[PDB]
Parts: structure tokens; sequence; C-alpha cells
């Protein structure tokens, strides 16, 4: 922890909350219902808004560019919203079974390591392997790490913290933006996108 | 957080909780298994 | 380093890896008792070997069956074929000859080494080994019972265990045997599930 | 049959019910539009109640002078789905209750403020214990050979 004392805050002016010390990667002060004054839950919130982080980073990757890149014609993804029920080789249910233990063995790994840090870094069947991160939600290892590209010290790991935060939180609520887009018109993002920019005056939310 | 977690933790809070999602399970038994005056599985 | 099921979680006090098996697998507390515990192990290796010869009994003779050398039936049907002596009788024989011996076991875990020696000849008794796995005469090829070898057999008991679970749930809903299933699955794998079975 | 009944699905008078009934919520889904909102909730229950006479038929229950579904609990093996598997499933759920709190109650008993943890429940050891249900006929039966089930000194 490098107690910023005088970073930049999300609302200037007013002193943050004193269980946000600056403490965290990305951390501006924003905690107005104090969901975070326990350091306990404290831990857990930053682990949950990590992972929440990078799942909503992977899936705004996984809705914009392919429509975006459908949108001009170079392949035929369906809708994002409706392209859970076209069908594939087999059922959504014994993909989603299948998965689900897949899913699942990797996600009590987490947890096995998120309440015990550091128990679980090395494999059950080669146990010469060794996840390489000390920190919860910084796991490392040649899996996680395969380029090493923040393995330097805690400088540019820091700003490459925040970097990885910034992006997740503008994902997530990109994607969200996405799926009640998508409720309330009944288009695709990137069609709405064009066609705000068409007529940026009008053809905003407040059109129906 | 510390205190709302205890606070939602109180007698009454709690068996509210408790009954309300015994009631939920309850509801959705026997709107997927209706009319049962047996068991007829086994 | 005893064996964990799950590696981020520590290993209860009243399991300390003395006993064969021991991964530290006992998360409802049922053995968080000395005396329980003792009954347990006993309770443990005699269903898993139970639930190993009753398995064996089950599966091999189906695929011995489906590669045409025998022509068993299939275990679910197996008792309505009629053979030598009525069924009953059968039962009768088999409770008799059950009640002596599993009383004797009993009488050896209620107190261990009071049934050693046998009661018709006064010579030919039993060397006094450990509650269990009684040996002398009980193992005629003399195999070391080294503890690495006790750890295999609890191990293939659990996975015979699950084996037989396995076995009659797959019969109870699929409507047949367990080679037949097999087959039927590998056959087709992507469209032979419990989700195409549901 | 047994008591002087007679199987629903042979029945007269059980089939009469289930007609009456019928007809009625059919008066019911008239004088209004024949694809209406209304009407499509009738006719759903309409043909919920069929289910339930079909689903009656199908269990074998037995049917009185009165043609209503009698339930045989003397032990009889051809009714055990009356109650007595539903009774064994009962005693099952009530045990598993009774010996979470149970469990929960000696689990606290052992702090300086006892009352505490009564008026304000502690979660985490409550779910630490709930899931011992589960095993509870297993554990009370070595608890009463035990002799730890019962407390002496009382
Ligand atoms: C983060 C993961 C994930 C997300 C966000 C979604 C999101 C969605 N899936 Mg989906 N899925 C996801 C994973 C998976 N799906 C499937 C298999 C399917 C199928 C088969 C279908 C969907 C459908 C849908 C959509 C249904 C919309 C609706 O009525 O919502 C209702 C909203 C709620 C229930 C949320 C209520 C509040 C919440 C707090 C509870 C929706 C946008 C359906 C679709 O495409 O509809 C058009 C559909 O038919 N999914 C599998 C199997 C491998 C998944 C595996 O991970
Ligand atoms: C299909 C065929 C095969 C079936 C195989 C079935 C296996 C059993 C079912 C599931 C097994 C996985 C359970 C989820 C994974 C993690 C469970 C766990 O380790 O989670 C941790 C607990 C730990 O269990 C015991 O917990 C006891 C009490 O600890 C704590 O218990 C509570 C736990 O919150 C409280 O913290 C309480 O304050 C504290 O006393 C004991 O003292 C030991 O610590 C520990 O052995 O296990 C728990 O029961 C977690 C709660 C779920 C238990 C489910 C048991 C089976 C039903
Ligand atoms: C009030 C008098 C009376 C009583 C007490 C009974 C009792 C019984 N009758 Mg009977 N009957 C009666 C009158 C009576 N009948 C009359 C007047 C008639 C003429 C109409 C009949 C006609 C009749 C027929 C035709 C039959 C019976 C049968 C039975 C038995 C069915 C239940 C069973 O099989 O055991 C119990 C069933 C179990 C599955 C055991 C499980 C219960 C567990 C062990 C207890 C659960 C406790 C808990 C969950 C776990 C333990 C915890 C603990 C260790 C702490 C039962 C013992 C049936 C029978 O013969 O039995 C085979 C049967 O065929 N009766
Ligand atoms: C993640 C950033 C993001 C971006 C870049 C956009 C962009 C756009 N949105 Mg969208 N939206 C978002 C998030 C976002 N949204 C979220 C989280 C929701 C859920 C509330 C929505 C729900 C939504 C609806 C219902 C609609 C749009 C629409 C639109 C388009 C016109 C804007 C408008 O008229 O409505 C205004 C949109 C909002 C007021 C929501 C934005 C609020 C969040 C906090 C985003 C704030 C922007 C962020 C601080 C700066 C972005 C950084 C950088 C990319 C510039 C436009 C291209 C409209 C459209 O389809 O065009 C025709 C429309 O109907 N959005
Ligand atoms: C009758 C079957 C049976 C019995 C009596 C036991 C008994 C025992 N096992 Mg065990 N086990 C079994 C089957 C059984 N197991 C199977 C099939 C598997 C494969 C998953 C395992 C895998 C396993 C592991 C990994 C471990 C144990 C361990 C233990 C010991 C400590 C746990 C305990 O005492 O809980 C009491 C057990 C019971 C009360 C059995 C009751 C069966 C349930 C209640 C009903 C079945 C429900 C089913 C889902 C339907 C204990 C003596 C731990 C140990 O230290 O080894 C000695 C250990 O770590 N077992
Ligand atoms: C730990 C919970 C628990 C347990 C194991 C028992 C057990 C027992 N009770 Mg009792 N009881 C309880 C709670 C409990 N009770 C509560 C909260 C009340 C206040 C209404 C009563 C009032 C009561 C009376 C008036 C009588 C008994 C009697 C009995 C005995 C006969 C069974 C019976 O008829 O019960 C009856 C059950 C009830 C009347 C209501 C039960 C209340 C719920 C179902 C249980 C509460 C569970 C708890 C809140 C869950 C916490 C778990 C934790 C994880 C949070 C039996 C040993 C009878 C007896 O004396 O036997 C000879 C008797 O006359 N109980
Ligand atoms: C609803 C969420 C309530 C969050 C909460 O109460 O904790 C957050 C805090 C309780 O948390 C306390 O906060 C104090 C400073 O405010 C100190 O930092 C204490 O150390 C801290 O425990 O309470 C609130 O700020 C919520 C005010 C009311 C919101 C409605
Ligand atoms: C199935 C339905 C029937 C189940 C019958 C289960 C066995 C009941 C008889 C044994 C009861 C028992 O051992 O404990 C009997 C319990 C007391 O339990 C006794 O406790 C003692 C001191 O701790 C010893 O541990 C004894 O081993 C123990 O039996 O009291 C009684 O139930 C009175 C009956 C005579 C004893
Ligand atoms: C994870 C996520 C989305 C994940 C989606 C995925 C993976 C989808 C994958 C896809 O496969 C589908 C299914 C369909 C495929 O065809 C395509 C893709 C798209 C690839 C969104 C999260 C979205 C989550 C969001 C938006 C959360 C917002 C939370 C906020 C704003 C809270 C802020 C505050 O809490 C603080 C911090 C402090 C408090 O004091 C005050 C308040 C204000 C409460
Ligand atoms: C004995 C047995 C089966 C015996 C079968 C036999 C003899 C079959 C015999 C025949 O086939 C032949 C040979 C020939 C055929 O023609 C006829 C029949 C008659 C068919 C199965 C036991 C089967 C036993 C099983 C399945 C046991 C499962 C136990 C489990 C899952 C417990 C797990 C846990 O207990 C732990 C370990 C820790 C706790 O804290 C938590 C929980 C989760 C409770
Ligand atoms: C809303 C809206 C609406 C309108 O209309 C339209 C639009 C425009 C579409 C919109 C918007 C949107 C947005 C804003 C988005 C964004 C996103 C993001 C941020 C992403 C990121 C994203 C990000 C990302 C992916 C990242 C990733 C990363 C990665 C992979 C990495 C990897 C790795 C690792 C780990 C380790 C090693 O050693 C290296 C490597 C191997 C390399």
């Amino acid at each position: 922890t490098v107690a910023e004392p005088d970073r930049p805050l999300w609302f200037p002016g007013s002193t943050p909350p004193p269980w946000l010390d600056g403490s965290l990667p990305g951390d501006f002060g924003f905690d107005p219902l104090g969901l975070g004054s326990d350091p306990e839950s404290l831990r857990w919130n930053v682990q949950a808004e990590l992972v929440h982080s990078r799942w909503a980073m992977l899936g705004a990757a996984g809705i914009f560019i392919p429509e975006f890149l459908t949108k001009l014609g170079i392949l035929n993804t369906p809708s994002w919203y409706t392209a859970g029920e076209q069908e594939y080789f087999t059922d959504t249910t014994t993909l989603f079974i299948v998965e689900l233990v897949f899913i699942g063995w990797a996600e009590g790994r987490r947890w096995a390591d998120i309440l015990n840090p550091g128990c679980v870094n090395t494999d059950p069947i080669f146990p010469n392997n060794k996840l390489t991160g000390t920190d919860v939600g910084y796991p490392g290892g040649l899996w996680f790490d395969p380029l090493g590209w923040g393995s330097a010290s805690p400088q540019k790991l820091k700003e490459l913290r925040t970097k990885e935060i910034k992006n997740g939180r503008l994902a997530m609520l990109a994607v969200m933006g996405a799926w009640f887009q998508h409720i309330y018109t009944g288009t695709g993002p990137i069609d709405n996108l064009f066609a705000h920019l068409a007529d940026p005056g009008h053809a905003t939310i407040f059109a129906a | 957080m510390r205190d709302l977690k205890t606070y939602l933790s109180v007698a009454p809070v709690a068996s509210t909780l408790w009954f309300a999602a015994l009631a939920g399970l309850l509801i959705e038994i026997n709107r997927f298994f209706p009319d049962a005056l047996t068991f007829p599985f086994f | 380093k005893k064996g964990e099921w799950l590696p981020g979680l520590a290993s209860p006090g009243y399991l300390t890896g003395s006993l064969p098996g021991d991964n530290g697998f006992d998360p409802l507390g049922l053995a968080e008792d000395p005396e329980n515990l003792k009954w347990f192990v006993q309770a443990e290796l005699v269903n898993g070997r139970w639930a190993m010869l009753g398995v064996a009994g089950m599966l091999l003779p189906e695929v011995f069956t489906s590669i045409g050398i025998i022509n068993v039936p299939k275990w679910y049907d197996a008792g309505k074929e009629e053979y030598f002596a009525s069924s009953s009788t059968l039962f009768v024989i088999e409770f008799i000859l059950f009640h002596y011996v599993e009383i004797r076991r009993w009488q050896d875990i209620k107190n261990p080494g009071s049934v050693n020696q046998d009661p018709i000849f006064k010579q030919y008794s039993l060397p006094a080994g450990e509650v269990g796995y009684p040996g002398g005469i009980f193992n005629p090829l003399n195999f070391a019972p080294t503890l690495e070898a006790k750890e295999k057999e609890i191990a293939n008991g659990r996975l015979a265990m699950l084996a037989f679970l396995g076995f009659i749930i797959q019969h109870n809903v699929t409507g047949k045997g367990p080679f037949d299933n097999l087959l039927q699955h590998i056959s087709d794998p992507w469209h032979n599930t419990i989700v195409q079975t549901l | 049959d047994i008591a002087g009944l007679t199987p629903c699905k042979d029945s007269k008078q059980f089939a009469k019910r289930e007609k009456q009934s019928i007809k009625k919520l059919e008066s019911s889904l008239k004088l209004y539009a024949p694809d209406s909102a209304p009407a499509l909730a009738i006719n759903a229950t309409i043909e919920k109640t069929k289910r339930r006479f079909d689903n009656y038929g199908k269990q074998g229950l037995l049917c009185g002078a009165d043609g209503l579904p009698h339930l045989i609990v003397s032990g009889d093996q051809r009714h055990w789905g009356e109650f007595i598997t539903p009774g064994i499933l009962f005693l099952y759920i009530a045990g598993w209750i009774g010996w979470v709190g149970r469990s929960y109650l000696i689990a606290i008993r052992d702090d300086k403020k006892p009352t505490q943890k009564e008026i304000i429940i502690d979660v985490p050891l409550a779910t630490g214990l709930v899931f011992r249900g589960f095993s509870w006929p297993i554990a009370a039966y070595r608890e009463l050979l035990n002799g730890e089930l019962v407390a002496k000194d009382v």
C-alpha cells in the first residue's frame, strides 16, 4: 500500500472514506453506500470487482467486435442477444452441464486461494509447475503470464493494474448497456451507434 | 455493512427470509407437481 | 501430506492419517467421536468388499456374455431365472449361514481377538491380527498386509461402491445393464448422455 | 376391495364427478371472446382438472360411494404411497430440522453471552451446521448408542 493522500477523487473537494486509502489499483474513493468498510469484505469485493471486470471485458469483446465485423460484411455471426438458442451440434443442456464441471473446477481452485492465499498454487498431477503470482486475483504463472509482461518491480505493475480495472469498469458498463439497448430497442449495438451518429440530435433514447 | 449483516440476521428478519424462501420452494414444487395426494414414483 | 480431498481446506482433527485411505474427507462430522470412527472404518471395509464382489459379479459376466463366451441373464433379471432349488429355500440357507458368520465378525469387532479360535477344533486358531483385516486362513497366498496394500483395497472399494450406485441408478432410469449403457454411449457420445436420457 | 371400496378408474361416481366438474368450468369459458385472456385461463384450468382426474385414476386410488379417493393407512403394501412413504419422507425432513436445531443449540451453549447468539443468529455457524441434517439418522443412532443423545444427570 502506497497511501496516496491526494489522489484524484471521483467527487473533487470531498474527503474519501477511511477504509479507502488508495491501497487498491484504480482507487478514486467511490463508496457512498459504504459497502466495503470491513477489511475482509473489502478484500472479497476487490476479488469480485476484478473477476467481474475480466469476465465483462471478455464479453464486451465477444459482443461488440463480432457484430461490428458482421455489420460490415466479413462473416455472419447472428445477433448476440438471440445467439443463445441458434442450435449447435448438441443441445444447450449437455454443453452447459459439461462446461459447468469444467468451469466449476477452476472456480473451486479460485475459491481455495481467495480464502487461503497461496495454498493451491501448484499442480495435483505434476507438482513442479507452480503458478507464479503472489497476490490474490493476480495469479501469474506460465499459463496466465506466458509473456511475463508485468512481473517487473511494483511500480509499472501498479499503474498496469489500474489500467486493467479501468478498462474493466468500462466493459461492465458496456455489456450492461448492450443488454439494455437490445431490450429497449430491437436492434443491434452497432446499429444503434450508426443511427445515433447519423442523427445525434434526434436518434437517442428519447426516441420512443 | 458489518452492522447491516448483523441486523439482517436478527431473529424476525432471519425468520421472514427463511420462511419466504421456504414458501417460494413449496409454491414452485406444487406448481410443477400439482394435485398430489400420494407418492407415485416408488 | 496425508492427501487432501479439497486442496485449500485443512483436515479434521479426529482424522490423523493413521487409518489407510485417510484423505481428510469427513465434511459432515460423522466421526468426530473415536468409537464412532472405529465402528465406521469397519463399516466402510465390509461395505466396500461386498461392493467389490457385487459389481464384479454384476459387470464382468455382462461383458463375458456380450462378447459371446457365456450366456448369463442381466443382473436385474437373474433372480427370476429358476434354479435347482426354490428361491425361498436359498434365502433361508443364506440367512442361517450369514447369521453365524456375521455374528462371529461382530463378536470380534466388539472385543478383538475373542473369537480368533475355531470353536469345533480347539487347535487351528487365527494369528492375532487386527480388526478388519483377519489374516491366517483368510489369507492363503499369505500376501503382505502392507499399509500401501491396505490403501489400494480402500481406494478400489470406494470406486466399487460408486460403481454400484451407478449401476442401480443407471438401470432404474435407463432400463438396461451397465455394459450396454457404456457401448451405447461410446457409440455416439455427444448424443448419448444423461441429458438425452432425461 | 379393501373396506368395500372400488378402483376409481372403474368406479362410476368418480367419473360422474369428473364430468360434472369439467362441465361447470366450460360454462365459465362461455359469454366471453373464444380466445381471450380470461377464456385462455379457464381453458388452462380445465386441462389441469382433466390431468388431476386422470392422474388419480392412474395412481390406483380407492373411491367410496361419493366417488372421493379414500386413503388406506393400515400398512397394506398396495397403498404405501398414500401414507407410509410420505411418512418416512416427513420423518426424515423433521429429523433434519430438529437435529440441525439441536446441533446449533449445543454449539452456542459455551459462550458467556449465549442468549446473544439466539436473538441474533450466527449465520456462518448455522450454514456450517445445516448440512449435518443430511446424515442426521446415522448421527442420532450413533449418539443414542453412545449414550450422549439423552442428557444424564437429569
Ligand atoms: C393399529 C394396528 C396395526 C398396526 C400397528 C399395524 C402395523 C403394520 N401393518 Mg397392518 N393392518 C391392520 C392394523 C395394524 N397394522 C389391520 C386392522 C389390518 C386389516 C385391514 C391391517 C392390514 C395390513 C396389511 C395388508 C399389511 C399391513 C402391514 C403393516 C406393517 C406396515 C409397515 C411396515 O412394514 O413396517 C415399517 C416399514 C418400513 C419401510 C420401515 C422403515 C421405518 C424406519 C425404520 C423408521 C424411521 C425412523 C427414522 C426416519 C430413522 C430412525 C431414527 C432413530 C434410529 C433415532 C406395519 C408394521 C403391511 C405389512 O405386512 O408389512 C410388511 C401389509 O402388508 N397391515
Ligand atoms: C459503456 C459506455 C457506453 C457507451 C460508449 C454508450 C454509447 C451509446 N449508447 Mg449506451 N448504455 C450504456 C453505456 C454506454 N453507451 C449503459 C451502461 C447502459 C445501461 C443504462 C446504456 C443504455 C443505453 C440505451 C437504452 C441506449 C443507449 C444508446 C447509446 C447510443 C446513443 C446514446 C444515447 O442516446 O443514449 C444514452 C445512454 C446512456 C445515458 C447510458 C450511458 C451511461 C453510462 C454510465 C455510460 C457513460 C459513458 C462513459 C462515462 C464515457 C464513455 C467512455 C468513452 C467510450 C467515451 C450510443 C452510441 C441509445 C441508442 O441506442 O442510440 C440510438 C439507447 O437507446 N445506451
Ligand atoms: C431445536 C428445535 C427443537 C427441537 C429439536 C424440538 C424437539 C422436541 N420438541 Mg419442541 N419446540 C421448539 C423447538 C424444538 N423442539 C420451539 C421453537 C418451540 C416453541 C413453539 C417448541 C415447543 C414445543 C412444545 C410445546 C412441545 C415440544 C415438544 C418436543 C419434543 C417432541 C416433538 C414435538 O412434538 O415437537 C413439537 C414442535 C413444535 C411444537 C414446533 C417446532 C418449532 C420449529 C419447527 C423448530 C425450530 C427450529 C429452529 C428455529 C431452527 C434453528 C436452526 C438454526 C440453523 C438456525 C421434541 C424432543 C413436545 C414435548 O414436550 O414432547 C414430549 C411439546 O409438547 N416443543
Ligand atoms: C460480467 C458482465 C458480463 C459478462 C458477459 C459475458 C461474459 C457474455 C458473453 C457472451 O457469450 C455471451 C453470453 C453471448 C455471446 O454470443 C457473446 C458474448 C458476449 C461473448 C457484466 C457485468 C456488469 C456489471 C455491472 C455493470 C456492475 C455495476 C456495479 C456498480 C455500478 C456499482 C457501483 C457501486 O458499488 C460501488 C462500486 C460502491 C457503492 O458504494 C456504490 C455503488 C454505486 C453501488
Ligand atoms: C454393497 C453394494 C452392492 C452390492 C451388490 C451386490 C452384492 C450385487 C449382487 C448381484 O450382482 C450379483 C453379484 C449377481 C446379480 O445377478 C445379482 C445381484 C444381486 C445384483 C453397494 C454399496 C454401495 C454404497 C454406496 C454407493 C455408498 C455411498 C456413500 C457415500 C456416497 C458417502 C459419502 C460421504 O460419506 C462420506 C464419504 C463422508 C461424509 O461426511 C459425507 C458423505 C457424502 C455422506
Ligand atoms: C457501449 C458501446 C455502444 C456503442 O454503440 C458501440 C460500442 C462502441 C461498441 C460501445 C462501446 C464499447 C466499449 C467502450 C468497449 C470497450 C471494451 C474494452 C475496454 C475492451 C478491453 C479489452 C481488453 C482486453 C481484451 C485485454 C486482453 C488482455 C489479454 C488477452 C492479455 C493476455 C496475456 C496475458 C494475460 C499474459 C501474457 O503474459 C500476455 C498475454 C498472453 C497477451
